[PDB]
This record gives structure tokens, C-alpha cells and sequence, in this order.
């Protein structure tokens, strides 16, 4: 037998000094109450037959009663677990955000009137018709000035849109360079599907879920699967989406999976929070020398590097449709925007 | 390389002319192992050799190479059958008394040491890992290969829906097909378009169309330089203490040569021995056959000196080494112990370092530059 | 990265008859959503909440060149 | 560890990396040590059949070993023993760092267009020819249109005449799209040009008759100038002029600008530049060491003791211990990993060459009618 | 990302091009106002200008005239690509077990709070004395 807990506790030995033998639980898990008979890896400590239980127990309030835990070492919660989901977006691409934009629409707002205005020393129609075609590659007929200082205020207007045409290349090739929700499930079958979620109910998990939220515990009764590989197995297929346990054990599951496709639910979300121990004899007098040898272990370097050897799995977590249809929300402002000029120009002349 | 059908074995000329060296070296053929070995007459050249014929000048001695019996290092290997244990291969060879000099790779560490001395080494090295490279191919795209296809019949169609009504409209308030060449003209940003909007409600939506024009382009210009810039798989073995070397997983296999010095680096380890455990079923009589298995994707990794991995991934442009040293040790002339040579040998090795001559050593039998 | 993993705690005298009534509150009020109920409220969210200014010139420049070329 | 010092002492305290490897020995060798720094000298010099410096005392019984920065070569072993080396260490040259229209992409695009050139021509000429200009003037917007530029030109008339070209229309702009997106690409695979390749290059070789003379130099009284002495004498003789007093007073200099090379040792100058503030200097070839000759601990001639520390230096391989000492001690902060004159230039050069192809074509009209 | 000498070159090209252009069909078998209004847009890419080449040495005229943007043009979008590809150390952000935290020369000066705990935690941690 080797691991995590193991290497625990033959550096325990060192410091302290004392012989052990290894007593592998016949009787099913870590433990539960039977209305007066503990079982499990906490019911051979409460009868006076071990001194010590080491191994995944987790600390809670009904066990805590009754023996004595050390300080805690591992963090541990709730968890659930569920599949990984099938953008990279920018609104109106945003060069400096609606900055720039309130820039070139007024500097080409003032500019028409002051090369109208000019017009009348050598043209309210040629002078803005002629303004915004330069500035957006031509391609339309518009009158050309036959003066030499009209020809030359036009003329820098096409060096400024290219320049802006290539900057607005950059932005777009600056996001590459640079280079997820779960708003479902949070209903009791008030979701419109049956929704399956199901645990491994013997531990403190069942306890817990047990007294808050009795409606929960009295459906997830459909769902009782007997191991952890096999609730996984069920996962991928579809069966289940929803696996709720401890979130040392979920977390280290889906980070070892290929593909990357088990990422737990949020960004590592725990509800309870109790930490692991060592169960004791609640009279073993041991509990004070482990209590300074372990907060020795979490002090500097030596916890810090075991679990580096044991828990360090791989595979954690990390132009579309809407991309180019962002512009298409001004698409449907266009036609709306002409009808009304229309309406006003109609009432200009009939009223 | 085998011999020719007389008892010399061939001539030829290296890149400037001068004639490559050679030495005729005795030692068994088709080694085969489960078959009787015979001995016949070779040829051997190299580095080595190189090396070899300077020395035997400096210092006036003869030889006369011969191979070894079995095609492995040195290693301790102790045994039930005999007392404690006892050396096999090229260092049991050594003391013996069948070989009073050794010249070949041969790497320095503790254990070799306690019997038999060293000299200094030639040039230094480490281990490193030898992975398959992966795919040539670029995946080099082409026309109407970025972007949705289906959603370009869509932007067929946005033309086609600004193309109906943009005449239509210049009929009820004020032809049809004499309109859509302004409209398609100037996406095309060609001079075909002639016919300047008189309405209000058209020469703003004109303008306004114009917007639309130069964005796609710019955008695409950025997804064709999106085809050349994200190509990484990310698929780096990070040195010796990658977590996918300690978690013995089947999908990948390691291997590396029996009875070398790298056998004894992870045995004598008293933590290692967990991984190479389920590793050490997996291994191989030499490191001239675990090349071709990689090559054949029968293996994931291998473990061995820089010295020869590097060069066999220069000539061949099928495999990529990755990782970083981790055990550094350079090779050397191998003798028995109160032998009266070591002084001298020692000299001329340091004294050949100063005088360049294993420069031009390294630039005739190393450094090819193929398929940089 | 973090790099020293320790909670925090109520500290009393050794002799202190209160320490197995306090630890069970804490374990019974961590669980219940107490926790999350004063996390939520206190800590949890707490929200913080040249060439361009040239242009003026240009238009002088322009003027200039107009007034230059009016009287040429 | 107490480090004491001669000339009356002065009590002061010595550590690193040499000290550390020293004080694991000692923990089995089972012996001590006095150690103490050397005051008349360093590293040695046999001058006149004498010798000095930190070997200049094991010789003369003084200090029995010697541990630090020593370099192994043949003129010390014969005086002087030398362990298993525990480091490489050879010999380099520092310098700082540096401040083509066709080289995006090849030669092989532009053997393309050219045919479009004829195709786009022809095919014109041959639709307009069957409907029935073409050559004088129907050839401009055709090439034009590759260009996306607003020159004022003629637009044929015809219901289908420009039906085609407006599908040659939109061939351009992703040709361009596509022409532009490739640039990029070559500044990501943008390379070092560089100006040396080794102690053999010509420069190195040539103190003049090579433009403004190359300014190299290094420190006397080490290996690293007795090496050079004894192979390009007549260039030792030229880097005389350029020396310097110490390894930080000439850094200093590089970039200055009176110095632009430094030929020192191969396994401290790696410190030097990746300690250096932006990484500015980099070596030549990437740690190209050239004359590789190991570090040791020097023992005195016919010691016991030599064949036990080297057994030990050896077990620290093994044990993995060594990877310790140099992340600690030997790891740097940056990694080696602004468009000018020179890069356009050439783009100039066929634009230039093109200019004259213009001069050439008018001497064609003299022999248009008369001959 | 932009040099006035530089600048300087492709800004005088201009002129010198278009003088030496009007005045290349007076031999052939153009008005200097020309040769200032069609010239100088075409080159900064404007609908500015009027008139096309007329002599068969003006049609040669444009090929290298017109081949000056877009070989050049695309030589901004990269130039300026370069750039955005730089994002400078600022964000080196490095922490844990790193040269810059055992980096003593007045460089970080970083602090922590007097007492506390994690001046206990640097004081027992002998491999970190200095700091
Ligand atoms: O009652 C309601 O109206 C529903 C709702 F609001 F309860 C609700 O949907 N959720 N409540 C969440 C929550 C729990 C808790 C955990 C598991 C289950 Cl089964 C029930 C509740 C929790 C449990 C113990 C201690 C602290 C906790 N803190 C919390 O936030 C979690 C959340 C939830 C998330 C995923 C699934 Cl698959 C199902 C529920
Ligand atoms: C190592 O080299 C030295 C120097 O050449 C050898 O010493 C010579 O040995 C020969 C015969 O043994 C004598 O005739 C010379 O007079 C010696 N020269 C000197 C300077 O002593 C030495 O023999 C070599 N080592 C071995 C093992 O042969
Ligand atoms: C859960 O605990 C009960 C208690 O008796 C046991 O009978 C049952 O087998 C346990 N469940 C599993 C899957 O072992
Ligand atoms: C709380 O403390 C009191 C006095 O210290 C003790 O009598 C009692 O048993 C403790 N527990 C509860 C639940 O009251
Ligand atoms: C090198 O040795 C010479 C001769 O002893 C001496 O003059 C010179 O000062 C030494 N160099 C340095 C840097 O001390
Ligand atoms: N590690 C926990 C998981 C189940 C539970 O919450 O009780 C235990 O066995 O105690
Ligand atoms: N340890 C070498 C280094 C020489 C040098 O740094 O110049 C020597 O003393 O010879």
C-alpha cells in the first residue's frame, strides 16, 4: 500500500517514534450512523479498537463529537461535475471603443461647411458628396473641383482613411495575437426536463445534503450509483450530467481526463469547506503530538512538495457567427433611418 | 561496415579529398542472438578510430582493434548463480585481461570508477529525450477555406436584398437590373458603377453601405494571417519531471538500452523505480534498432546521450528531441588500475583541446547541417 | 501563486473550557450556509466602480495657402 | 564559512556555489579546513621558472589544495593535480546587440502574375474583338485594375463586355489581402544577421586593412591569454592596445561603444548576460564554448586524498544533488529568444533599376518609321 | 514606428517624380498644374487629379508609377504589425521561487507588515536569509 495518506504517515514516525500495522476495513466506507452502531473506518475507533484512522476522512460535526481530529491538512467541499461545452467576439470591433467614432464623424460634420463655405470665394452638394466619397475609396461620381486650394484640403483626406483602414488592420490582428456558462441546472426539476443528479449516498455528502434541502435528497434516490468509475462512465454517455462528491477527488478525476472534456462546474466551486484529518481515540492523548508535527509538514516545503508528486494532473482548463454579425444590428437601422428622412422632407413642402 | 571480397575493404576520399582512415577490426557477424556467432574480419572508422591512430603515433605503441562478444556496456549485474556479482560486457572484458585499452562511448560514473580509471574526457554531454516529430504537413489552406461557407451564400444574399429595393425605391417616390451595377460595382470597388443617387433616401443609404465595404477584406486579411500564426499542438515533454513520465499510463511507452549507464542512474534511484518498473519489460539489445521503432510509431520515447541523439535528428528530418539535460558526463579512454599509460594519455587529450585538432574532428564526422 | 496555506482561528488559554462548545459551532454554522451568507454580504463583491491638435493650424495653413493663391 | 585574510588579519566570511560544493565533501572525507584568500598574485603565471598566484602556493607547500576558478590545462597538471572536472568552462567572445522587397515570401510568386500580364491582355482584346483601345488604351485598365488606385481612365461600355472583368475585379483584392498577410508572418520569422562566427572569422584575423579595426581585448595573467598566445601570436600582438583591468570595468565599456568584443571565459560571461538589464548582450552562437577545459580542485603532487575526492565529486551526479546547486546559484532572468535604411533599400534597388527601363523604350521611336 | 530621414526619402520622392514626369513628353512626337494635381494623389492613393497618360513613353511611365503603393503600402501594415507583436516585460508579474525575489540590490525593495506572520515564515526559512 502506498500514496498520499501513507507518506504521511511513515514521515509521522520518524519524528515521533512508534510501530504500526496497517488494518484494511472489512466494513463498507468511512462511516455512518445506524441508530447506535458506527461502522466503517470511524466505528473501529469509537469501540476502543484501533488508536489511530488515518486515510480520505473528512471532518464534520457528529464524528467531531465523538472523537478527536487533528488539524486539518487537505482542503475539502461540495462539488459537481459536468461535461465540457461545444467565439472570441468584438462589438462594431471596437478600435478605442465609440472614441474615435465621435472623432470622424464631427471632424467630417465641420469640415463640409468650411469647404462650402470656401465655394462661395471662388457648394452644398458637390462639397459633401465629394468628402465622404475620397475618404471611403471613391467609387462613386462626385464632382472634382477645378481650384487649387480645394484639390489640396480633398487630397488629405485619402492618406487619413487609408492609414485608418491599415490601423483598423491592426486592432483586429492585435485581438489574435492577444487571442463557459452554466445558467442551466439551477432548479429542482423546475428546469423544463427531468434533470438527473446523483451522489454516492453513504458519506458526510448524503448527511449534508440530507438536512437542507429535503426535497432534493427524497428525488436524487433514483440515482444511486455504487462507485466512482461507474458514475463516470455514465457521465460521458449522457445518462448523467450532474455528480456531486468530494472536490479533492472530482477535481483530481478531471484533471487526468483526455481531451480536456470534464471540467467541474464554475471555476472550482466548494460549499462546505471542512478539511481532512486523522480520527483518534477521543481519549488517545496523542493529539497534541501530531497537531506540532503536522503544522511543521504545512509550514515551508515539505506538504507543499508531496502533493506535487501524487496530484498533478494534466489537461485543465483553458470568428463564429456573431463576430461579423455585429454590424448586421446596424443593418437594421439603415432602412429605418431613410424612411424617416422621406416622411420629413415629405412635411417640408405640405405643411 | 563489412569487408570487400579480398581482405581489404574499400578507399575512398572525404569532402576535401583526404583519405578517411580506417583500421581492420575483428569481431563477431550476424549477431542474432540464438544463433552461433562466427568471427570475420571488419573495417571500423570513425571519431574514434581517429582519435585513436593520433595517440598510437604520439606515443609509439601498436594495437590491433577487435569488437566485443556481446553488443552491451558495462553493469554490475549480480546473479544467484554466483557469489555476489560480476561484471559483463565491455568492462568485465577490461579485466579480464583480453583488453588492456578501451576507446569508445563510454560514460563516467561511481561505479565504473572504483575499479578502473578514466583518463579526461573527450567532449561533454547529457541525456535527452528523442519523440517522433509531428505531422510535416502545414495544412496549408485554400479559396473559401476561412469562414463559414454556408454564411457566404448569406453575403451572395446581401447583395442580392440591397440590389431588389434599390430601384424599387426609385420608382414609387420619384430600371431594376441598371441598378444592381452600382451596387455590385462597389464592392468590387471597380469603376463599372456610374449612376450617382439623386434621393435623399438613397444617397444616405448609399453612404451608409459604404461602412459595410472595406471591413470583410481587412477582416479576412487578418483571418489569412490567422492561418499563419496559431499552428501549436503544445505537445512538449517538459524534462524529466513532466507528470506524464511518473504516471505510468499505456497510451504512451518508454524505453531505453539494456544494461547501459541509464539503467544503472534509475536502479540505484530510490525513488524512480516506479515508473521504469512497468518500463523495464519494455527495452532493447542496442540503440541502433529503438530509432527505427520510433520511426515505425511503435514507441512514444527514448532515452539517451546527446552526443548521438542530436546527430541522428540532424540527418534525418522525421524526429524532433525535446526535454533538457539532467545528467551530465563526459566519455573517456578506459584502463585497468596502476596502469603505467594513464599519465601520458591524459596529457595529449588536454593538450589536443588547445590545439584545435578536435575541431576539425567535430566538423568532419558530426556537423552535417541537413535540413536546418 | 499561493504559497502558505493556513486558516485562521479563535486563540483562548490552554485551560479554556471553551474550546470543544466553540469548535462545533463553527463546524455547525460552516455548513448550514452561514458562511456563504456573511461571505456574500461583507467581502464577496464590494465593487470598485499632436498631428490631431494640429489641425486647427492646418486650417490656417489652408487659409494661408488660400489667401496665397486668391492673391496669386 | 569564516574566511580569513592575510595582510595582520582582517576577519572575513566567504560563500557561493565553490563553497558550498566544499563543505559537502568535507562531510565525507572527514577532514577540515583553514581556508584563507590569497594575497600576492592570482590564478598564476610562471614567470621567470617561478610561478604565483592561488597555484603559485601548492606548489611551494603552503596550502596542500586549492578550490575556485581554475581552469585545467597541460602546463598546471604536470606541476599541479586536478580533480574530476564539476563544470564546463571553455572560451567566447561577448557582444552587444544590433540596432528586400522579395524576401517576404520567394522568388516563386513572382513568376505567376507575369502570365496574367499576357492572359488578362488577350482575353480583352479577343471578347472585344468578336462583338467589335485594345492595345493603345484597353491595356491600362486591365493592368490598372490590379492596383486599386483612383486614376481617372475610361470605362468600356458594353452589357456583358464588363461582366468578366468585374469577376477579374475581386481576384485582386484577395491576391492583395493575401500578398500583405504573408509580410507579417516573415517579421514573426524574422532572424539575426549577426557579424562574427568565431575566433577563426576574417575580422578576428585581420587587425587592419578591414575598414576601422575591430576592438577586441581581454585581461592578462589567465588561461584565456596564454591560450591565444601560443596559436595566433600575431594577433595577440594587435589586441595588446585594448586591455582592460577587470571583468565589470570592461562590460561597462561594451556599450560605450569603445569595446565591441570580450574573449574571456566560457561559463562566467553566461552570468554576466543573464544578469544584465533588458539582456542587451548576448554570446556569440548561443554558448558556443571553443576550447573545452573543465573546472577542478587543485591537490598537491603525489596526495592520497585524490582518490577519494573525485569518487565523491562523481557520487554527487548520481545523487542528483548537483541540480540543486546551479539552480540556486547559476540562473539568470532573461532568455534569448523598427524598420530601417537598410531592409527598403533594397526594395529601391529594382524600383531604381526599373526607372532606367523607361529610358531605354523612347530610343525605340527613332526606329519606328525610319528604320 | 516611423524615422523623419526616412520619412524624408518617400516624402521628396514625390517631388522629384513629378517633374521629371511632365516634362518626359514634351520630346515625344504636359502642364506643370498637371503634373502637381494627378500625381501627387495617385501616389497617396486620392480621386484627386485628372487626365491619363498620353505618350507611348507616359504608358511605361506608370508601370513602376503605380507598382510604388501597394509594394509599399502593405510595408505600413506591416510595419506597424511589428509592433503590436511587442508587449515588453512590464507584465513580467514574476513571483515564487524566482531570481527577482532573491534579487538583493535595490531593484524591488518590496516590504511586508512588521510582526505578523510572514516574518516568522522568512526568519525560519534558512534559505532565504539574506532576504
Ligand atoms: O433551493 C433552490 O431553490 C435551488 C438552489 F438554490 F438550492 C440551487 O439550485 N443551488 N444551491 C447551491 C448550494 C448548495 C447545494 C448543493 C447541491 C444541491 Cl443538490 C443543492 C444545494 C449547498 C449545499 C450545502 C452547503 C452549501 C450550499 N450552497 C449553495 O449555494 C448549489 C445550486 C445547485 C448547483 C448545481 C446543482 Cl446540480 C444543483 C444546485
Ligand atoms: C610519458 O612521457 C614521458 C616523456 O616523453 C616519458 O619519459 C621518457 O621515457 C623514455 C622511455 O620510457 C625515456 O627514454 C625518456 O628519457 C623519458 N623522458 C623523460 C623526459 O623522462 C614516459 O616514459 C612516458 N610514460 C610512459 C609510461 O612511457
Ligand atoms: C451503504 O451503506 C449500507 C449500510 O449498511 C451498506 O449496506 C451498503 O452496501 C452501502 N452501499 C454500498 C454501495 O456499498
Ligand atoms: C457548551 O458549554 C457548556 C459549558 O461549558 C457545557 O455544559 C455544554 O455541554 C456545552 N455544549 C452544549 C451543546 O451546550
Ligand atoms: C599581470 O601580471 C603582470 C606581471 O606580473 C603585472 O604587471 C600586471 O599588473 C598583472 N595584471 C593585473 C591585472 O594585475
Ligand atoms: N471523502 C468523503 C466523501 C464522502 C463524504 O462526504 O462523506 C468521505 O468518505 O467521508
Ligand atoms: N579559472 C580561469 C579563468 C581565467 C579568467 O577568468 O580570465 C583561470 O584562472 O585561468
Amino acid at each position: 500500500c502506498k500514496g498520499f495518506c501513507i507518506d504521511i504517515l511513515k514521515r509521522l514516525a520518524h519524528t515521533i517514534g512508534f510501530s504500526y500495522d496497517l488494518y484494511l476495513v472489512t466494513n463498507g466506507k468511512h462511516g455512518k450512523k445506524i441508530d447506535g452502531v458506527w461502522n466503517g473506518m470511524i466505528g473501529e475507533v469509537f469501540y476502543q479498537r484501533a488508536d489511530m484512522a488515518i486515510g480520505s476522512l473528512t471532518i464534520n460535526e457528529e464524528r467531531s463529537e465523538i472523537v478527536d481530529f487533528s488539524v486539518p491538512f487537505v482542503e475539502t467541499g461540495i462539488s459537481v461535475m459536468v461535461a465540457r461545452s461545444n467565439v472570441s467576439p468584438s462589438a462594431f470591433l471596437e478600435p478605442y471603443s465609440p472614441a474615435v467614432w465621435v472623432m470622424m464623424f464631427v471632424m467630417c460634420l465641420t469640415v463640409v461647411a468650411v469647404t462650402v463655405f470656401i465655394f462661395e470665394y471662388l457648394t452644398i452638394g458637390k462639397s459633401i458628396w465629394l468628402l465622404w466619397a475620397l475618404v471611403f475609396n471613391n467609387s462613386v461620381p462626385v464632382e472634382n473641383p477645378r481650384g487649387t486650394t480645394s484639390k489640396i484640403m480633398v487630397l488629405v483626406w485619402a492618406f487619413f482613411a487609408v492609414i485608418f483602414l491599415a490601423s483598423y488592420t491592426a486592432n483586429l490582428a492585435a485581438f489574435m495575437i492577444q487571442e463557459l456558462s452554466d445558467r442551466k441546472f439551477q432548479r429542482p426539476q423546475e428546469q423544463y426536463p427531468p434533470l438527473k443528479f446523483g451522489t454516492v449516498p453513504n458519506g458526510s455528502t448524503e448527511k449534508n445534503i440530507r438536512s437542507n434541502y429535503p426535497d432534493m435528497h427524497s428525488y436524487m434516490v433514483r440515482y444511486n450509483q455504487p462507485r466512482v468509475e461507474e458514475a463516470l462512465t455514465q457521465l460521458k454517455a449522457g445518462k448523467l450530467d450532474a455528480f456531486i462528491y468530494d472536490a479533492a477527488v472530482l477535481n483530481y478525476m478531471a484533471r487526468k481526463d483526455e481531451g480536456c472534456k470534464l471540467v467541474t462546474i464554475g471555476s472550482g466551486k466548494v460549499f462546505a469547506t471542512t478539511g481532512y484529518g486523522i480520527a483518534l481515540h477521543k481519549g488517545s492523548r496523542w493529539k497534541r503530538p501530531i497537531d506540532l508535527a503536522l503544522l511543521q509538514f504545512l509550514g515551508d516545503d515539505e506538504i507543499e512538495m508531496l502533493e506535487r508528486l501524487w496530484l498533478s494532473g494534466i489537461c485543465h482548463n483553458d470568428l463564429d457567427i456573431d463576430n461579423m454579425a455585429g454590424v448586421f444590428y446596424m443593418l437594421l437601422v439603415a432602412m429605418g433611418l431613410s424612411l424617416l428622412v422621406f416622411a420629413w422632407e415629405h412635411l417640408v413642402y405640405w405643411r | 561496415k563489412p569487408t570487400l571480397s579480398d581482405g581489404t575493404c574499400k578507399e575512398e576520399f572525404t569532402v576535401n579529398g583526404d583519405p578517411v582512415k580506417k583500421v581492420i577490426c575483428t569481431g563477431p557477424n550476424d549477431t542474432s542472438p540464438g544463433s552461433p556467432r562466427h568471427t570475420v574480419p571488419q573495417c571500423c572508422y570513425g571519431f574514434c578510430i581517429d582519435l585513436l591512430i593520433k595517440l598510437a603515433r604520439t606515443m609509439n605503441f601498436t594495437y590491433e582493434v577487435h569488437l566485443v562478444a556481446d553488443g552491451k556496456f558495462g553493469t554490475q549485474e549480480r546473479v544467484n548463480n554466483s557469489n555476489k556479482k560480476e561484471w559483463n560486457g565491455m568492462m568485465g572484458e577490461l579485466l579480464s585481461g583480453q583488453a588492456d585499452m578501451i576507446v569508445a562511448p563510454l560514460t563516467i560514473n561511481n561505479e565504473r570508477a572504483q575499479y578502473i580509471e578514466f583518463s579526461k574526457p573527450f567532449k561533454y554531454q547529457g541525456l535527452t529525450i528523442l519523440v517522433k516529430k509531428e505531422i510535416p504537413r502545414s495544412t496549408l489552406d485554400s479559396f473559401m477555406q476561412p469562414f463559414q461557407s454556408t454564411l457566404w451564400l448569406l453575403v451572395g444574399l446581401s447583395v442580392h436584398v440591397v440590389a431588389v429595393m434599390l430601384y424599387l425605391l426609385d420608382r414609387f417616390s420619384p430600371t431594376l437590373s441598371s441598378a444592381m451595377w452600382f451596387s455590385w460595382g462597389v464592392l468590387l470597388n471597380s469603376g463599372i458603377g456610374e449612376g450617382a443617387p439623386r434621393s435623399f433616401s438613397a444617397r444616405i443609404l448609399g453612404m451608409v453601405w459604404a461602412g459595410f465595404a472595406m471591413i470583410i477584406v481587412a477582416s479576412y486579411t487578418a483571418n489569412l494571417a490567422a492561418f499563419l500564426v496559431l499552428d501549436r499542438p503544445e505537445e512538449r515533454i517538459t524534462g524529466i519531471n513532466d507528470p506524464r513520465l511518473r504516471n505510468p499510463s499505456d497510451k504512451f511507452i518508454y524505453a531505453t538500452v539494456k544494461q547501459s549507464s541509464v539503467d544503472i542512474y534509475f536502479r540505484r534511484q530510490v525513488e524512480l523505480s516506479t515508473m521504469y518498473r512497468h518500463m523495464e519489460k519494455h527495452n532493447y539489445e542496442s540503440a541502433a534498432e529503438a530509432i527505427q521503432a520510433v520511426r515505425d510509431n511503435k514507441l512514444h520515447a527514448f532515452i539517451w546521450d546527446s552526443a548521438v541523439l542530436e546527430f541522428e535528428a540532424s540527418q534525418k528530418c522525421d524526429l524532433v528531441t525535446t526535454g533538457e539535460l539532467f545528467f551530465r558526463s563526459g566519455f573517456g579512454i578506459g584502463m585497468r588500475k596502476d596502469s603505467p599509460w594513464k599519465q601520458n594519455v591524459s596529457l595529449s587529450i588536454l593538450k589536443s583541446h588547445e590545439n584545435g585538432f578536435m575541431e576539425d574532428l567535430d566538423k568532419t564526422w558530426v556537423r552535417y547541417q541537413e535540413c536546418d | 501563486e499561493l504559497f502558505f496555506r493556513s486558516g485562521f482561528g479563535i486563540g483562548m488559554r490552554k485551560d479554556s473550557p471553551w474550546k470543544q462548545n466553540v469548535s462545533l459551532s463553527i463546524l455547525k454554522s460552516h455548513e448550514n450556509g452561514f458562511m456563504e451568507d456573511l461571505d456574500k454580504t461583507w467581502v464577496r463583491y464590494q465593487e470598485c466602480d499632436g498631428v490631431f491638435m494640429l489641425v486647427a493650424g492646418g486650417i490656417v495653413a489652408g487659409i494661408f495657402l488660400i489667401f496665397i493663391e486668391i492673391a496669386y | 564559512v569564516p574566511c580569513q585574510k592575510r595582510i595582520g588579519y582582517i576577519k572575513k566570511c566567504c560563500k557561493g556555489f565553490c563553497i558550498d560544493i566544499l563543505k559537502k565533501i568535507s562531510k565525507s572525507v572527514k577532514f577540515t579546513y583553514d581556508l584563507y584568500l590569497v594575497t600576492n598574485g592570482k590564478h598564476g603565471k610562471k614567470i621567470n621558472g617561478t610561478w604565483n598566484g592561488m597555484i603559485g602556493e601548492v606548489v611551494m607547500k603552503r596550502a596542500y589544495m586549492a578550490v575556485g576558478s581554475l581552469t585545467i590545462n597541460e602546463e598546471r597538471s604536470e606541476v599541479v593535480d586536478f580533480s574530476v572536472p564539476f563544470i564546463e568552462t571553455g572560451i567566447s567572445v561577448m557582444v552587444s546587440r544590433s540596432n528586400a522587397f522579395l524576401e517576404p515570401f520567394s522568388a516563386d510568386v513572382w513568376v505567376m502574375m507575369f502570365v496574367m500580364l499576357l492572359i488578362v491582355s488577350a482575353v480583352a482584346v479577343f471578347v472585344f474583338e468578336y462583338f467589335s483601345f485594345t492595345i493603345g488604351k484597353a491595356i491600362w485598365l486591365l493592368w490598372g485594375l490590379v492596383f486599386n488606385n483612383s486614376v481617372p481612365v475610361q470605362n468600356p461600355k458594353g452589357t456583358t463586355s464588363k461582366i468578366m472583368v468585374s469577376v477579374w475585379a475581386f481576384f485582386a483584392v484577395i491576391f492583395l489581402a493575401s500578398y500583405t498577410a504573408n509580410l507579417a508572418a516573415f517579421m514573426i520569422q524574422e532572424e539575426y544577421v549577426d557579424q562574427v562566427s568565431g575566433l577563426s572569422d576574417k575580422k578576428f584575423q585581420r587587425p587592419n586593412d578591414f575598414s576601422p579595426p575591430f576592438r577586441f581585448g581581454t585581461v592578462p595573467n589567465g588561461s584565456t591569454e596564454r591560450n591565444i598566445r601560443n596559436n595566433y601570436a600575431e594577433m595577440h600582438a594587435y589586441m595588446g592596445k585594448f586591455n582592460q583591468r577587470g571583468v565589470d570595468d570592461a562590460l561597462l565599456s561594451l556599450k560605450t561603444g569603445k569595446l565591441d568584443a570580450f574573449i574571456y571565459d566560457a561559463a562566467v560571461l553566461n552570468y554576466m548576460a543573464g544578469r544584465d538589464e533588458g539582456c542587451k548582450l548576448v554570446t556569440i552562437g548561443s554558448g558556443k564554448v571553443f576550447a573545452s577545459t573543465g573546472y577542478g580542485i587543485a591537490i598537491q603532487k603525489d596526495s592520497g586524498w585524490k582518490r577519494q575526492v573525485d569518487l565523491a565529486i562523481l557520487q554527487l551526479f548520481g545523487d542528483g544533488e548537483m541540480e540543486e546547486l546551479e539552480a540556486l546559484w547559476l540562473t539568470g532572468i532573461c532568455h534569448n529568444e523598427q524598420l530601417d535604411i537598410d531592409n527598403m533599400a533594397g526594395v529601391f534597388y529594382m524600383l531604381g533599376a526599373a526607372m532606367a527601363l523607361s529610358l531605354i523604350t523612347f530610343i525605340s521611336e527613332h526606329l519606328f518609321y525610319w528604320q | 514606428p516611423f524615422q523623419s530621414t526616412l520619412w524624408l526619402l518617400v516624402g521628396l520622392s514625390v517631388h522629384v517624380v513629378a517633374v521629371m514626369l511632365y516634362l518626359l513628353d514634351r520630346f515625344s512626337p504636359l502642364t506643370l498644374s498637371s503634373a502637381m494635381w494627378f500625381s501627387w494623389g495617385v501616389l497617396l492613393n486620392s480621386g484627386i487629379g485628372e487626365g491619363a497618360p498620353r505618350s507611348f513613353s507616359a504608358r511605361i511611365l506608370g508601370m513602376v508609377w503605380a507598382g510604388f503603393a501597394m509594394i509599399i503600402v502593405a510595408s505600413y501594415t506591416a510595419n506597424l504589425a511589428a509592433f503590436l507583436v511587442l508587449d515588453r516585460p512590464e507584465e513580467r508579474i514574476t513571483g515564487i521561487n524566482d531570481p527577482r525575489l532573491r534579487n538583493p540590490s535595490d531593484k524591488f525593495i518590496y516590504a511586508t507588515v512588521k510582526q505578523s506572520s510572514v516574518d516568522i515564515y522568512f526568519r525560519r526559512q534558512v534559505e532565504l536569509s539574506t532576504m
